C-alpha cells in the first residue's frame, strides 16, 4: 500500500487531533482520502483531496506541496471521534484501478479531561440476589491503565468513558467481577497500577 | 443511506449465504469488503452495470452479482470456521466515486447449533459509598453466557431508553479465552445523580437484545431453544 | 503498474438502410506553450449533435442544444461529478502531457525525400511530427512561381507525407534542388535534380 | 475553434445501436495512440514506444463504455428517438511511398466523412478480393464528430496490377470502387 501512518495516536478533549500521514509514491492521477471506524460499525467517509486542501463540516486535509504527505486535522476532538483513522490513496494501477484498500490506520483515543479525580473501588449488590456482586473501579484519571486479570475466573472490562450530559461530568470506569471467595474488591484491581489515593470504602 | 440485510446471520459449516445489499437511492457502484480480527478489512470485489469489475483476492467460493436497480447480492459457499466475519457493502454515485458504506452483515460460522447460548442479564444496585461520596449512584449491568456476539444492550429508565450517563463495553469479555466459540461476558453502566435513584418510582432496566436461532430450526438439546429474544433485568430506587 | 487516465464520463439523467443511434463522449485536451496554458473540454454527443459540454473555462457544465439542460443541470448539481470533472484538467489533461513528453513529444522520424517527373515531382514521405518546410531552389534561387503544394497528407500510422510539385523548362545547366527542412534534421535535406 | 499546439481526446468514446457496438481510444494530434478491445479486455497501443513505456486500464474503457449505452438509451427517449443522418463518405487512395517495381510498399485508403460509424473497407486486386495483408485503423474522431478511417493494403509492386478500394456505406447508393492511380 502506498500510505503509512503511526499505528496509536491520543487527543485531549476539545483540542484538534492532527493525524499524520505519508504517500511517497502517490501519482498525479491519485486521490488521498480519509476515512475511520467507530467500534463495529461501518467505516465512515470523512473527506479526499488531491492536491489542494480540503475542508468539510468534519475535518480539513492538508497535502504538501510535493503531495508526499498529509495530515488530517480533526477541529474539537470529542469522544465520539475515538476511531481507527484510515488514510487512502485510491490507486490508480492495472487490475485495481480505483480501489481503496485500507491499511492498518491509526487508532485514535480521545482522553477525557477529569478535572476533579476521585479515585475510587465501590462493591455493586445484586438487585436480585445477594451474593452476586461486582466491583467498581470509577472516577479515576485518565492517565490510569487498566490491565487485564491473571486468573481466568477474575473478570476485569477496559476503561469506559461515561457523559452525564445535564450534569456536565464524564468519568472512566472498569468492572471486575469473580467468584473464587478470595476475590474482594480490595484487590479486584492490584495488576493495575492504581493511585494510591484511591478510596477503599469499608 | 446503505442498508445491509441480514444484519446478523448463524450458520454452520459446509452451508451457504447469501447478502443483500441496497446503495444509496441513485447510486450505481456497489463494492463488497469482509473485515475479519485477522486479515483486517479486505476487498472482495466491484459491480457497476450487472457485471463484475475490479476483483480481490478471494477463492471462487465467494461470488456477487447485481440487478439491473444497483442492488447486489453476494454469496459464500461450502463455509468455514474463519469465514465469520463483518461484510461490508458500499456504494458510490458512479464506479470511482467516494464510496460509502452500510453498517454490515454479522456473519457467524458454527461447527453447531449447541454452541448458541442466550445471555443471562443482572443489574447491580449502587453502593451507599459512591452515593453519600460523589451524591451520584452507578448502576452496572452484566450479560454473561452468550454466543455468537451478535446483542444490543440498551438501558431504559422508566420506560424510555437512555444514553446519556450510559458506557457500555466496546468488545465483550471471553469467558474462557482458549475456546474459539467461548461464551461472552458483557458489561455496561450507568450512572445518574444520588437524587434520581433514591426516588422509588424511579426503575431501572437493562434490555439486552439477543439475535439467535430462527423457529424453523432444528434443535435436538434439553434446553431451550436459542432464539432471537430479549433478556433484560431490572431495578428499582431506593431511599436509604 | 501505474496506469494513465481518461475522462470519466457522467452519467445520464434516466434511471436503470437500417437505422443507428449513435453516442460520443470526447474527454478533450488543449496543451499550448508546453505546460504554460491547459484547457479541458468534455463533450457529450447524440449522433453528431454536441448538446452538452464541460470547459475547464468555464467551470460548470452547460448546455448547447435544447437537448442538454437536464443533463447539465443535474450534473452541475452533483458536488462530486462537477469537482472532479474540474480536476481533470490535473489528473487527465496535465498527468498525461507529462507522459507525452517522455514519448510522443520526443518522437523523431526522419523524411525520405525524392524527386521524379515538366513537372518535377518533390515526394517528402515518412516523418513525424507534422511540422516541415519544403522549397524548390534552381541554381541557388528558391522557386517562388508554378509551386503546387499538396496539403499534408497524414498516413494514420504515425507518419505524414506531403508532396510539391514544380513546373520547369529546363535549360542547360540548370540543376533544380528541393530543400526540406524537418525538426529531426539538424541540416535540410537536399535533393538534386538538373 | 479552439486554438492549441497540440490536441488529445483522452477518451473518444463510441457506442451505437448498430450491433450494438463500441469504441475506446485515446488520440493525440490526431493519431491513434491506442484502441481497447472491449471483447478480449486489452488496450493495443499502435507504436512499439507505447507498448513499453505507456500503461493504461481496459476496465476504465469497459466502464466509461457502459455509462456511454446507458446515457445512449436515455437521448433516444428524450429525442423521440430521432435517428443517425447517412453521411456521403469520401475515399482516396495513395501510396505511403513512390511506386517502384519490386519494392514492397503500402496503398492508402482514406475513407472520409464517416457517419454512422458503420463501413465495410475491402481491396480488389484485379477485380479479385483481397482477403490477406490488409490492416485497418480504428474510427479516428473529427471535430464536426463524424469520423474517418484508413485500410492500409501491402503490395509488391508489378507491371500487371488492377488494385481498387470498395467501400460500402449506407450513406452510398451503390459500393464505391476508388481505382488508385499509380501516380
Ligand atoms: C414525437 O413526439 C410527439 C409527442 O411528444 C408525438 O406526437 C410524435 O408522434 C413523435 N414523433 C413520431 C415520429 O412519432
Ligand atoms: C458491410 O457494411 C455495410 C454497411 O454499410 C453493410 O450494409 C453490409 O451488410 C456489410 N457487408 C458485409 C459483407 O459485412
Amino acid at each position: 500500500m502506498k500510505t503509512t501512518q503511526p499505528p496509536s495516536m491520543d487527543c485531549a478533549e476539545g483540542r484538534a487531533a492532527n493525524l499524520p500521514c505519508n504517500h511517497s509514491t502517490i501519482s498525479g492521477n491519485e486521490y488521498v482520502y480519509w476515512y475511520r471506524q467507530i467500534h463495529s460499525q461501518g467505516p465512515q467517509y470523512i473527506i479526499h483531496g488531491l492536491k489542494n486542501n480540503e475542508t468539510n463540516e468534519m475535518a480539513s486535509l492538508i497535502i504538501t506541496e510535493d503531495r508526499k504527505s498529509s495530515t488530517l486535522i480533526l477541529p474539537h476532538a470529542t469522544l465520539r471521534d475515538t476511531a481507527v483513522y484510515y488514510c487512502i490513496v485510491r490507486v490508480a494501477i492495472e487490475g485495481s484501478q480505483g480501489n481503496l484498500i485500507f491499511g492498518k490506520g491509526t487508532k485514535l483515543s480521545v482522553k477525557p479531561n477529569i478535572q476533579n479525580p476521585d479515585p475510587a473501588v465501590y462493591q455493586l449488590r445484586d438487585s436480585k440476589s445477594s451474593d452476586k456482586s461486582v466491583c467498581l473501579f470509577t472516577d479515576f484519571d485518565s492517565q490510569t491503565n487498566v490491565s487485564q486479570s491473571k486468573d481466568s475466573d477474575v473478570y476485569i472490562t477496559d476503561k469506559c468513558v461515561l457523559d452525564m450530559r445535564s450534569m456536565d461530568f464524564k468519568s472512566n470506569s472498569a468492572v471486575a467481577w469473580s467468584n473464587k471467595s478470595d476475590f474482594a474488591c480490595a484487590n479486584a484491581f492490584n495488576n493495575s497500577i492504581i493511585p494510591e489515593d484511591t478510596f477503599f470504602p469499608s | 443511506g446503505v442498508t445491509q440485510t441480514p444484519r446478523y446471520l448463524i450458520k454452520t459449516r459446509g452451508q451457504q449465504v447469501t447478502l443483500s445489499c441496497s446503495p444509496i437511492s441513485g447510486h450505481r457502484s456497489v463494492s463488497w469488503y469482509q473485515q475479519t480480527p485477522g486479515q483486517g478489512l479486505q476487498f472482495l470485489f466491484e459491480y457497476f452495470s450487472e457485471t463484475q469489475r475490479n476483483k480481490g483476492n478471494f477463492p471462487g467460493r465467494f461470488s456477487g452479482r447485481q440487478f439491473s436497480n444497483s442492488r447486489s447480492e453476494m454469496n459464500v459457499s461450502t463455509l468455514e470456521l474463519g469465514d465469520s466475519a463483518l461484510y461490508l457493502c458500499a456504494s458510490s454515485l458512479r464506479r470511482g466515486d467516494t464510496i460509502y458504506f452500510g453498517e454490515g452483515s454479522w456473519l457467524t460460522v458454527v461447527e453447531d447449533l449447541n454452541k448458541v447460548f442466550p445471555p443471562e442479564v443482572a443489574v447491580f444496585e449502587p453502593s451507599e459509598a459512591e452515593i453519600s461520596h460523589t451524591q451520584k449512584a452507578t448502576l452496572v449491568c452484566l450479560a454473561t453466557g452468550f454466543f455468537p456476539d451478535h446483542v444490543e444492550l440498551s438501558w431504559w429508565v422508566n420506560g424510555k431508553e437512555v444514553h446519556s450517563g450510559v458506557c457500555t463495553d466496546p468488545q465483550p469479555l471471553k469467558e474462557q479465552p482458549a475456546l474459539n466459540d467461548s461464551r461472552y461476558a458483557l458489561s455496561s453502566r450507568l450512572r445518574v445523580s444520588a437524587t434520581f435513584w433514591q426516588n422509588p418510582r424511579n426503575h431501572f432496566r437493562c434490555q439486552v437484545q439477543f439475535y439467535g436461532l430462527s423457529e424453523n430450526d432444528e434443535w435436538t438439546q434439553d434446553r431451550a431453544k436459542p432464539v432471537t429474544q430479549i433478556v433484560s433485568a431490572e431495578a428499582w430506587g431506593r431511599a436509604d | 503498474g501505474q496506469v494513465e487516465l481518461g475522462g470519466g464520463n457522467a452519467v445520464e439523467v434516466c434511471k436503470g438502410s437500417p437505422e443507428d443511434f449513435v453516442y460520443q463522449f470526447k474527454g478533450m485536451c488543449y496543451f499550448t506553450n508546453g505546460t504554460e496554458r491547459v484547457r479541458l473540454v468534455t463533450r457529450y454527443i447524440y449522433n453528431r449533435e454536441e448538446y452538452a459540454r464541460f470547459d475547464s473555462d468555464v467551470g460548470v457544465y452547460r448546455a448547447v442544444t435544447p437537448l442538454g439542460p437536464p443533463a447539465a443541470e443535474y450534473w452541475n448539481s452533483q458536488k462530486e461529478v462537477l469537482e472532479r470533472t474540474r480536476a481533470e484538467l490535473d489528473t487527465v489533461c496535465r498527468h498525461n502531457y507529462q507522459l507525452e513528453l517522455r514519448t510522443t513529444l520526443q518522437r523523431r522520424v526522419e523524411p525520405t525525400v525524392t524527386i521524379s517527373p515538366n513537372l518535377l515531382v518533390c515526394s517528402v514521405t515518412d516523418f513525424y511530427p507534422a511540422q516541415i518546410k519544403v522549397r524548390w531552389f534552381r541554381n541557388d534561387q528558391e522557386e517562388t512561381t508554378g509551386v503546387v503544394s499538396t496539403p499534408l497528407i497524414r498516413n494514420g500510422d504515425w507518419t505524414f507525407q506531403i508532396l510539391v510539385m514544380l513546373e520547369m523548362t529546363p535549360q542547360r545547366g540548370d540543376v533544380y534542388t528541393c530543400h526540406v527542412e524537418h525538426p529531426s534534421l539538424q541540416n535540410p535535406i537536399i535533393v538534386e535534380w538538373r | 475553434d479552439i486554438v492549441a499546439d497540440h490536441v488529445a481526446s483522452y477518451g473518444v468514446n463510441l457506442y451505437q445501436s448498430y450491433g450494438p457496438s463500441g469504441q475506446y481510444s485515446h488520440e493525440f494530434d490526431g493519431d491513434e495512440e491506442f484502441y481497447v478491445d472491449l471483447e478480449r479486455k486489452e488496450t493495443v497501443w499502435q507504436l512499439p514506444l507505447f507498448r513499453r513505456f505507456r500503461r493504461f486500464d481496459p476496465q476504465f474503457a469497459l466502464t466509461n463504455i457502459a455509462v456511454l449505452k446507458h446515457n445512449l438509451n436515455c437521448v433516444i427517449k428524450r429525442s423521440n428517438s430521432t435517428a443517425a443522418t447517412n453521411e456521403v463518405p469520401e475515399v482516396t487512395v495513395f501510396s505511403k511511398s513512390p511506386v517502384t517495381l519490386g519494392q514492397p510498399n503500402t496503398l492508402i485508403c482514406l475513407v472520409d466523412n464517416i457517419f454512422p460509424p458503420v463501413v465495410n473497407i475491402t481491396w480488389l486486386s484485379n477485380g479479385h478480393s483481397v482477403t490477406e495483408g490488409v490492416s485497418e485503423t480504428s474510427f479516428l474522431s473529427k471535430s464536426d464528430h463524424s469520423f474517418f478511417k484508413i485500410s492500409y493494403l501491402t503490395f509488391l509492386p508489378s507491371a500487371d496490377e488492377i488494385y481498387d478500394c470498395k467501400v460500402e456505406h449506407w450513406g452510398l447508393d451503390e459500393p464505391l470502387l476508388k481505382h488508385w492511380e499509380p501516380e
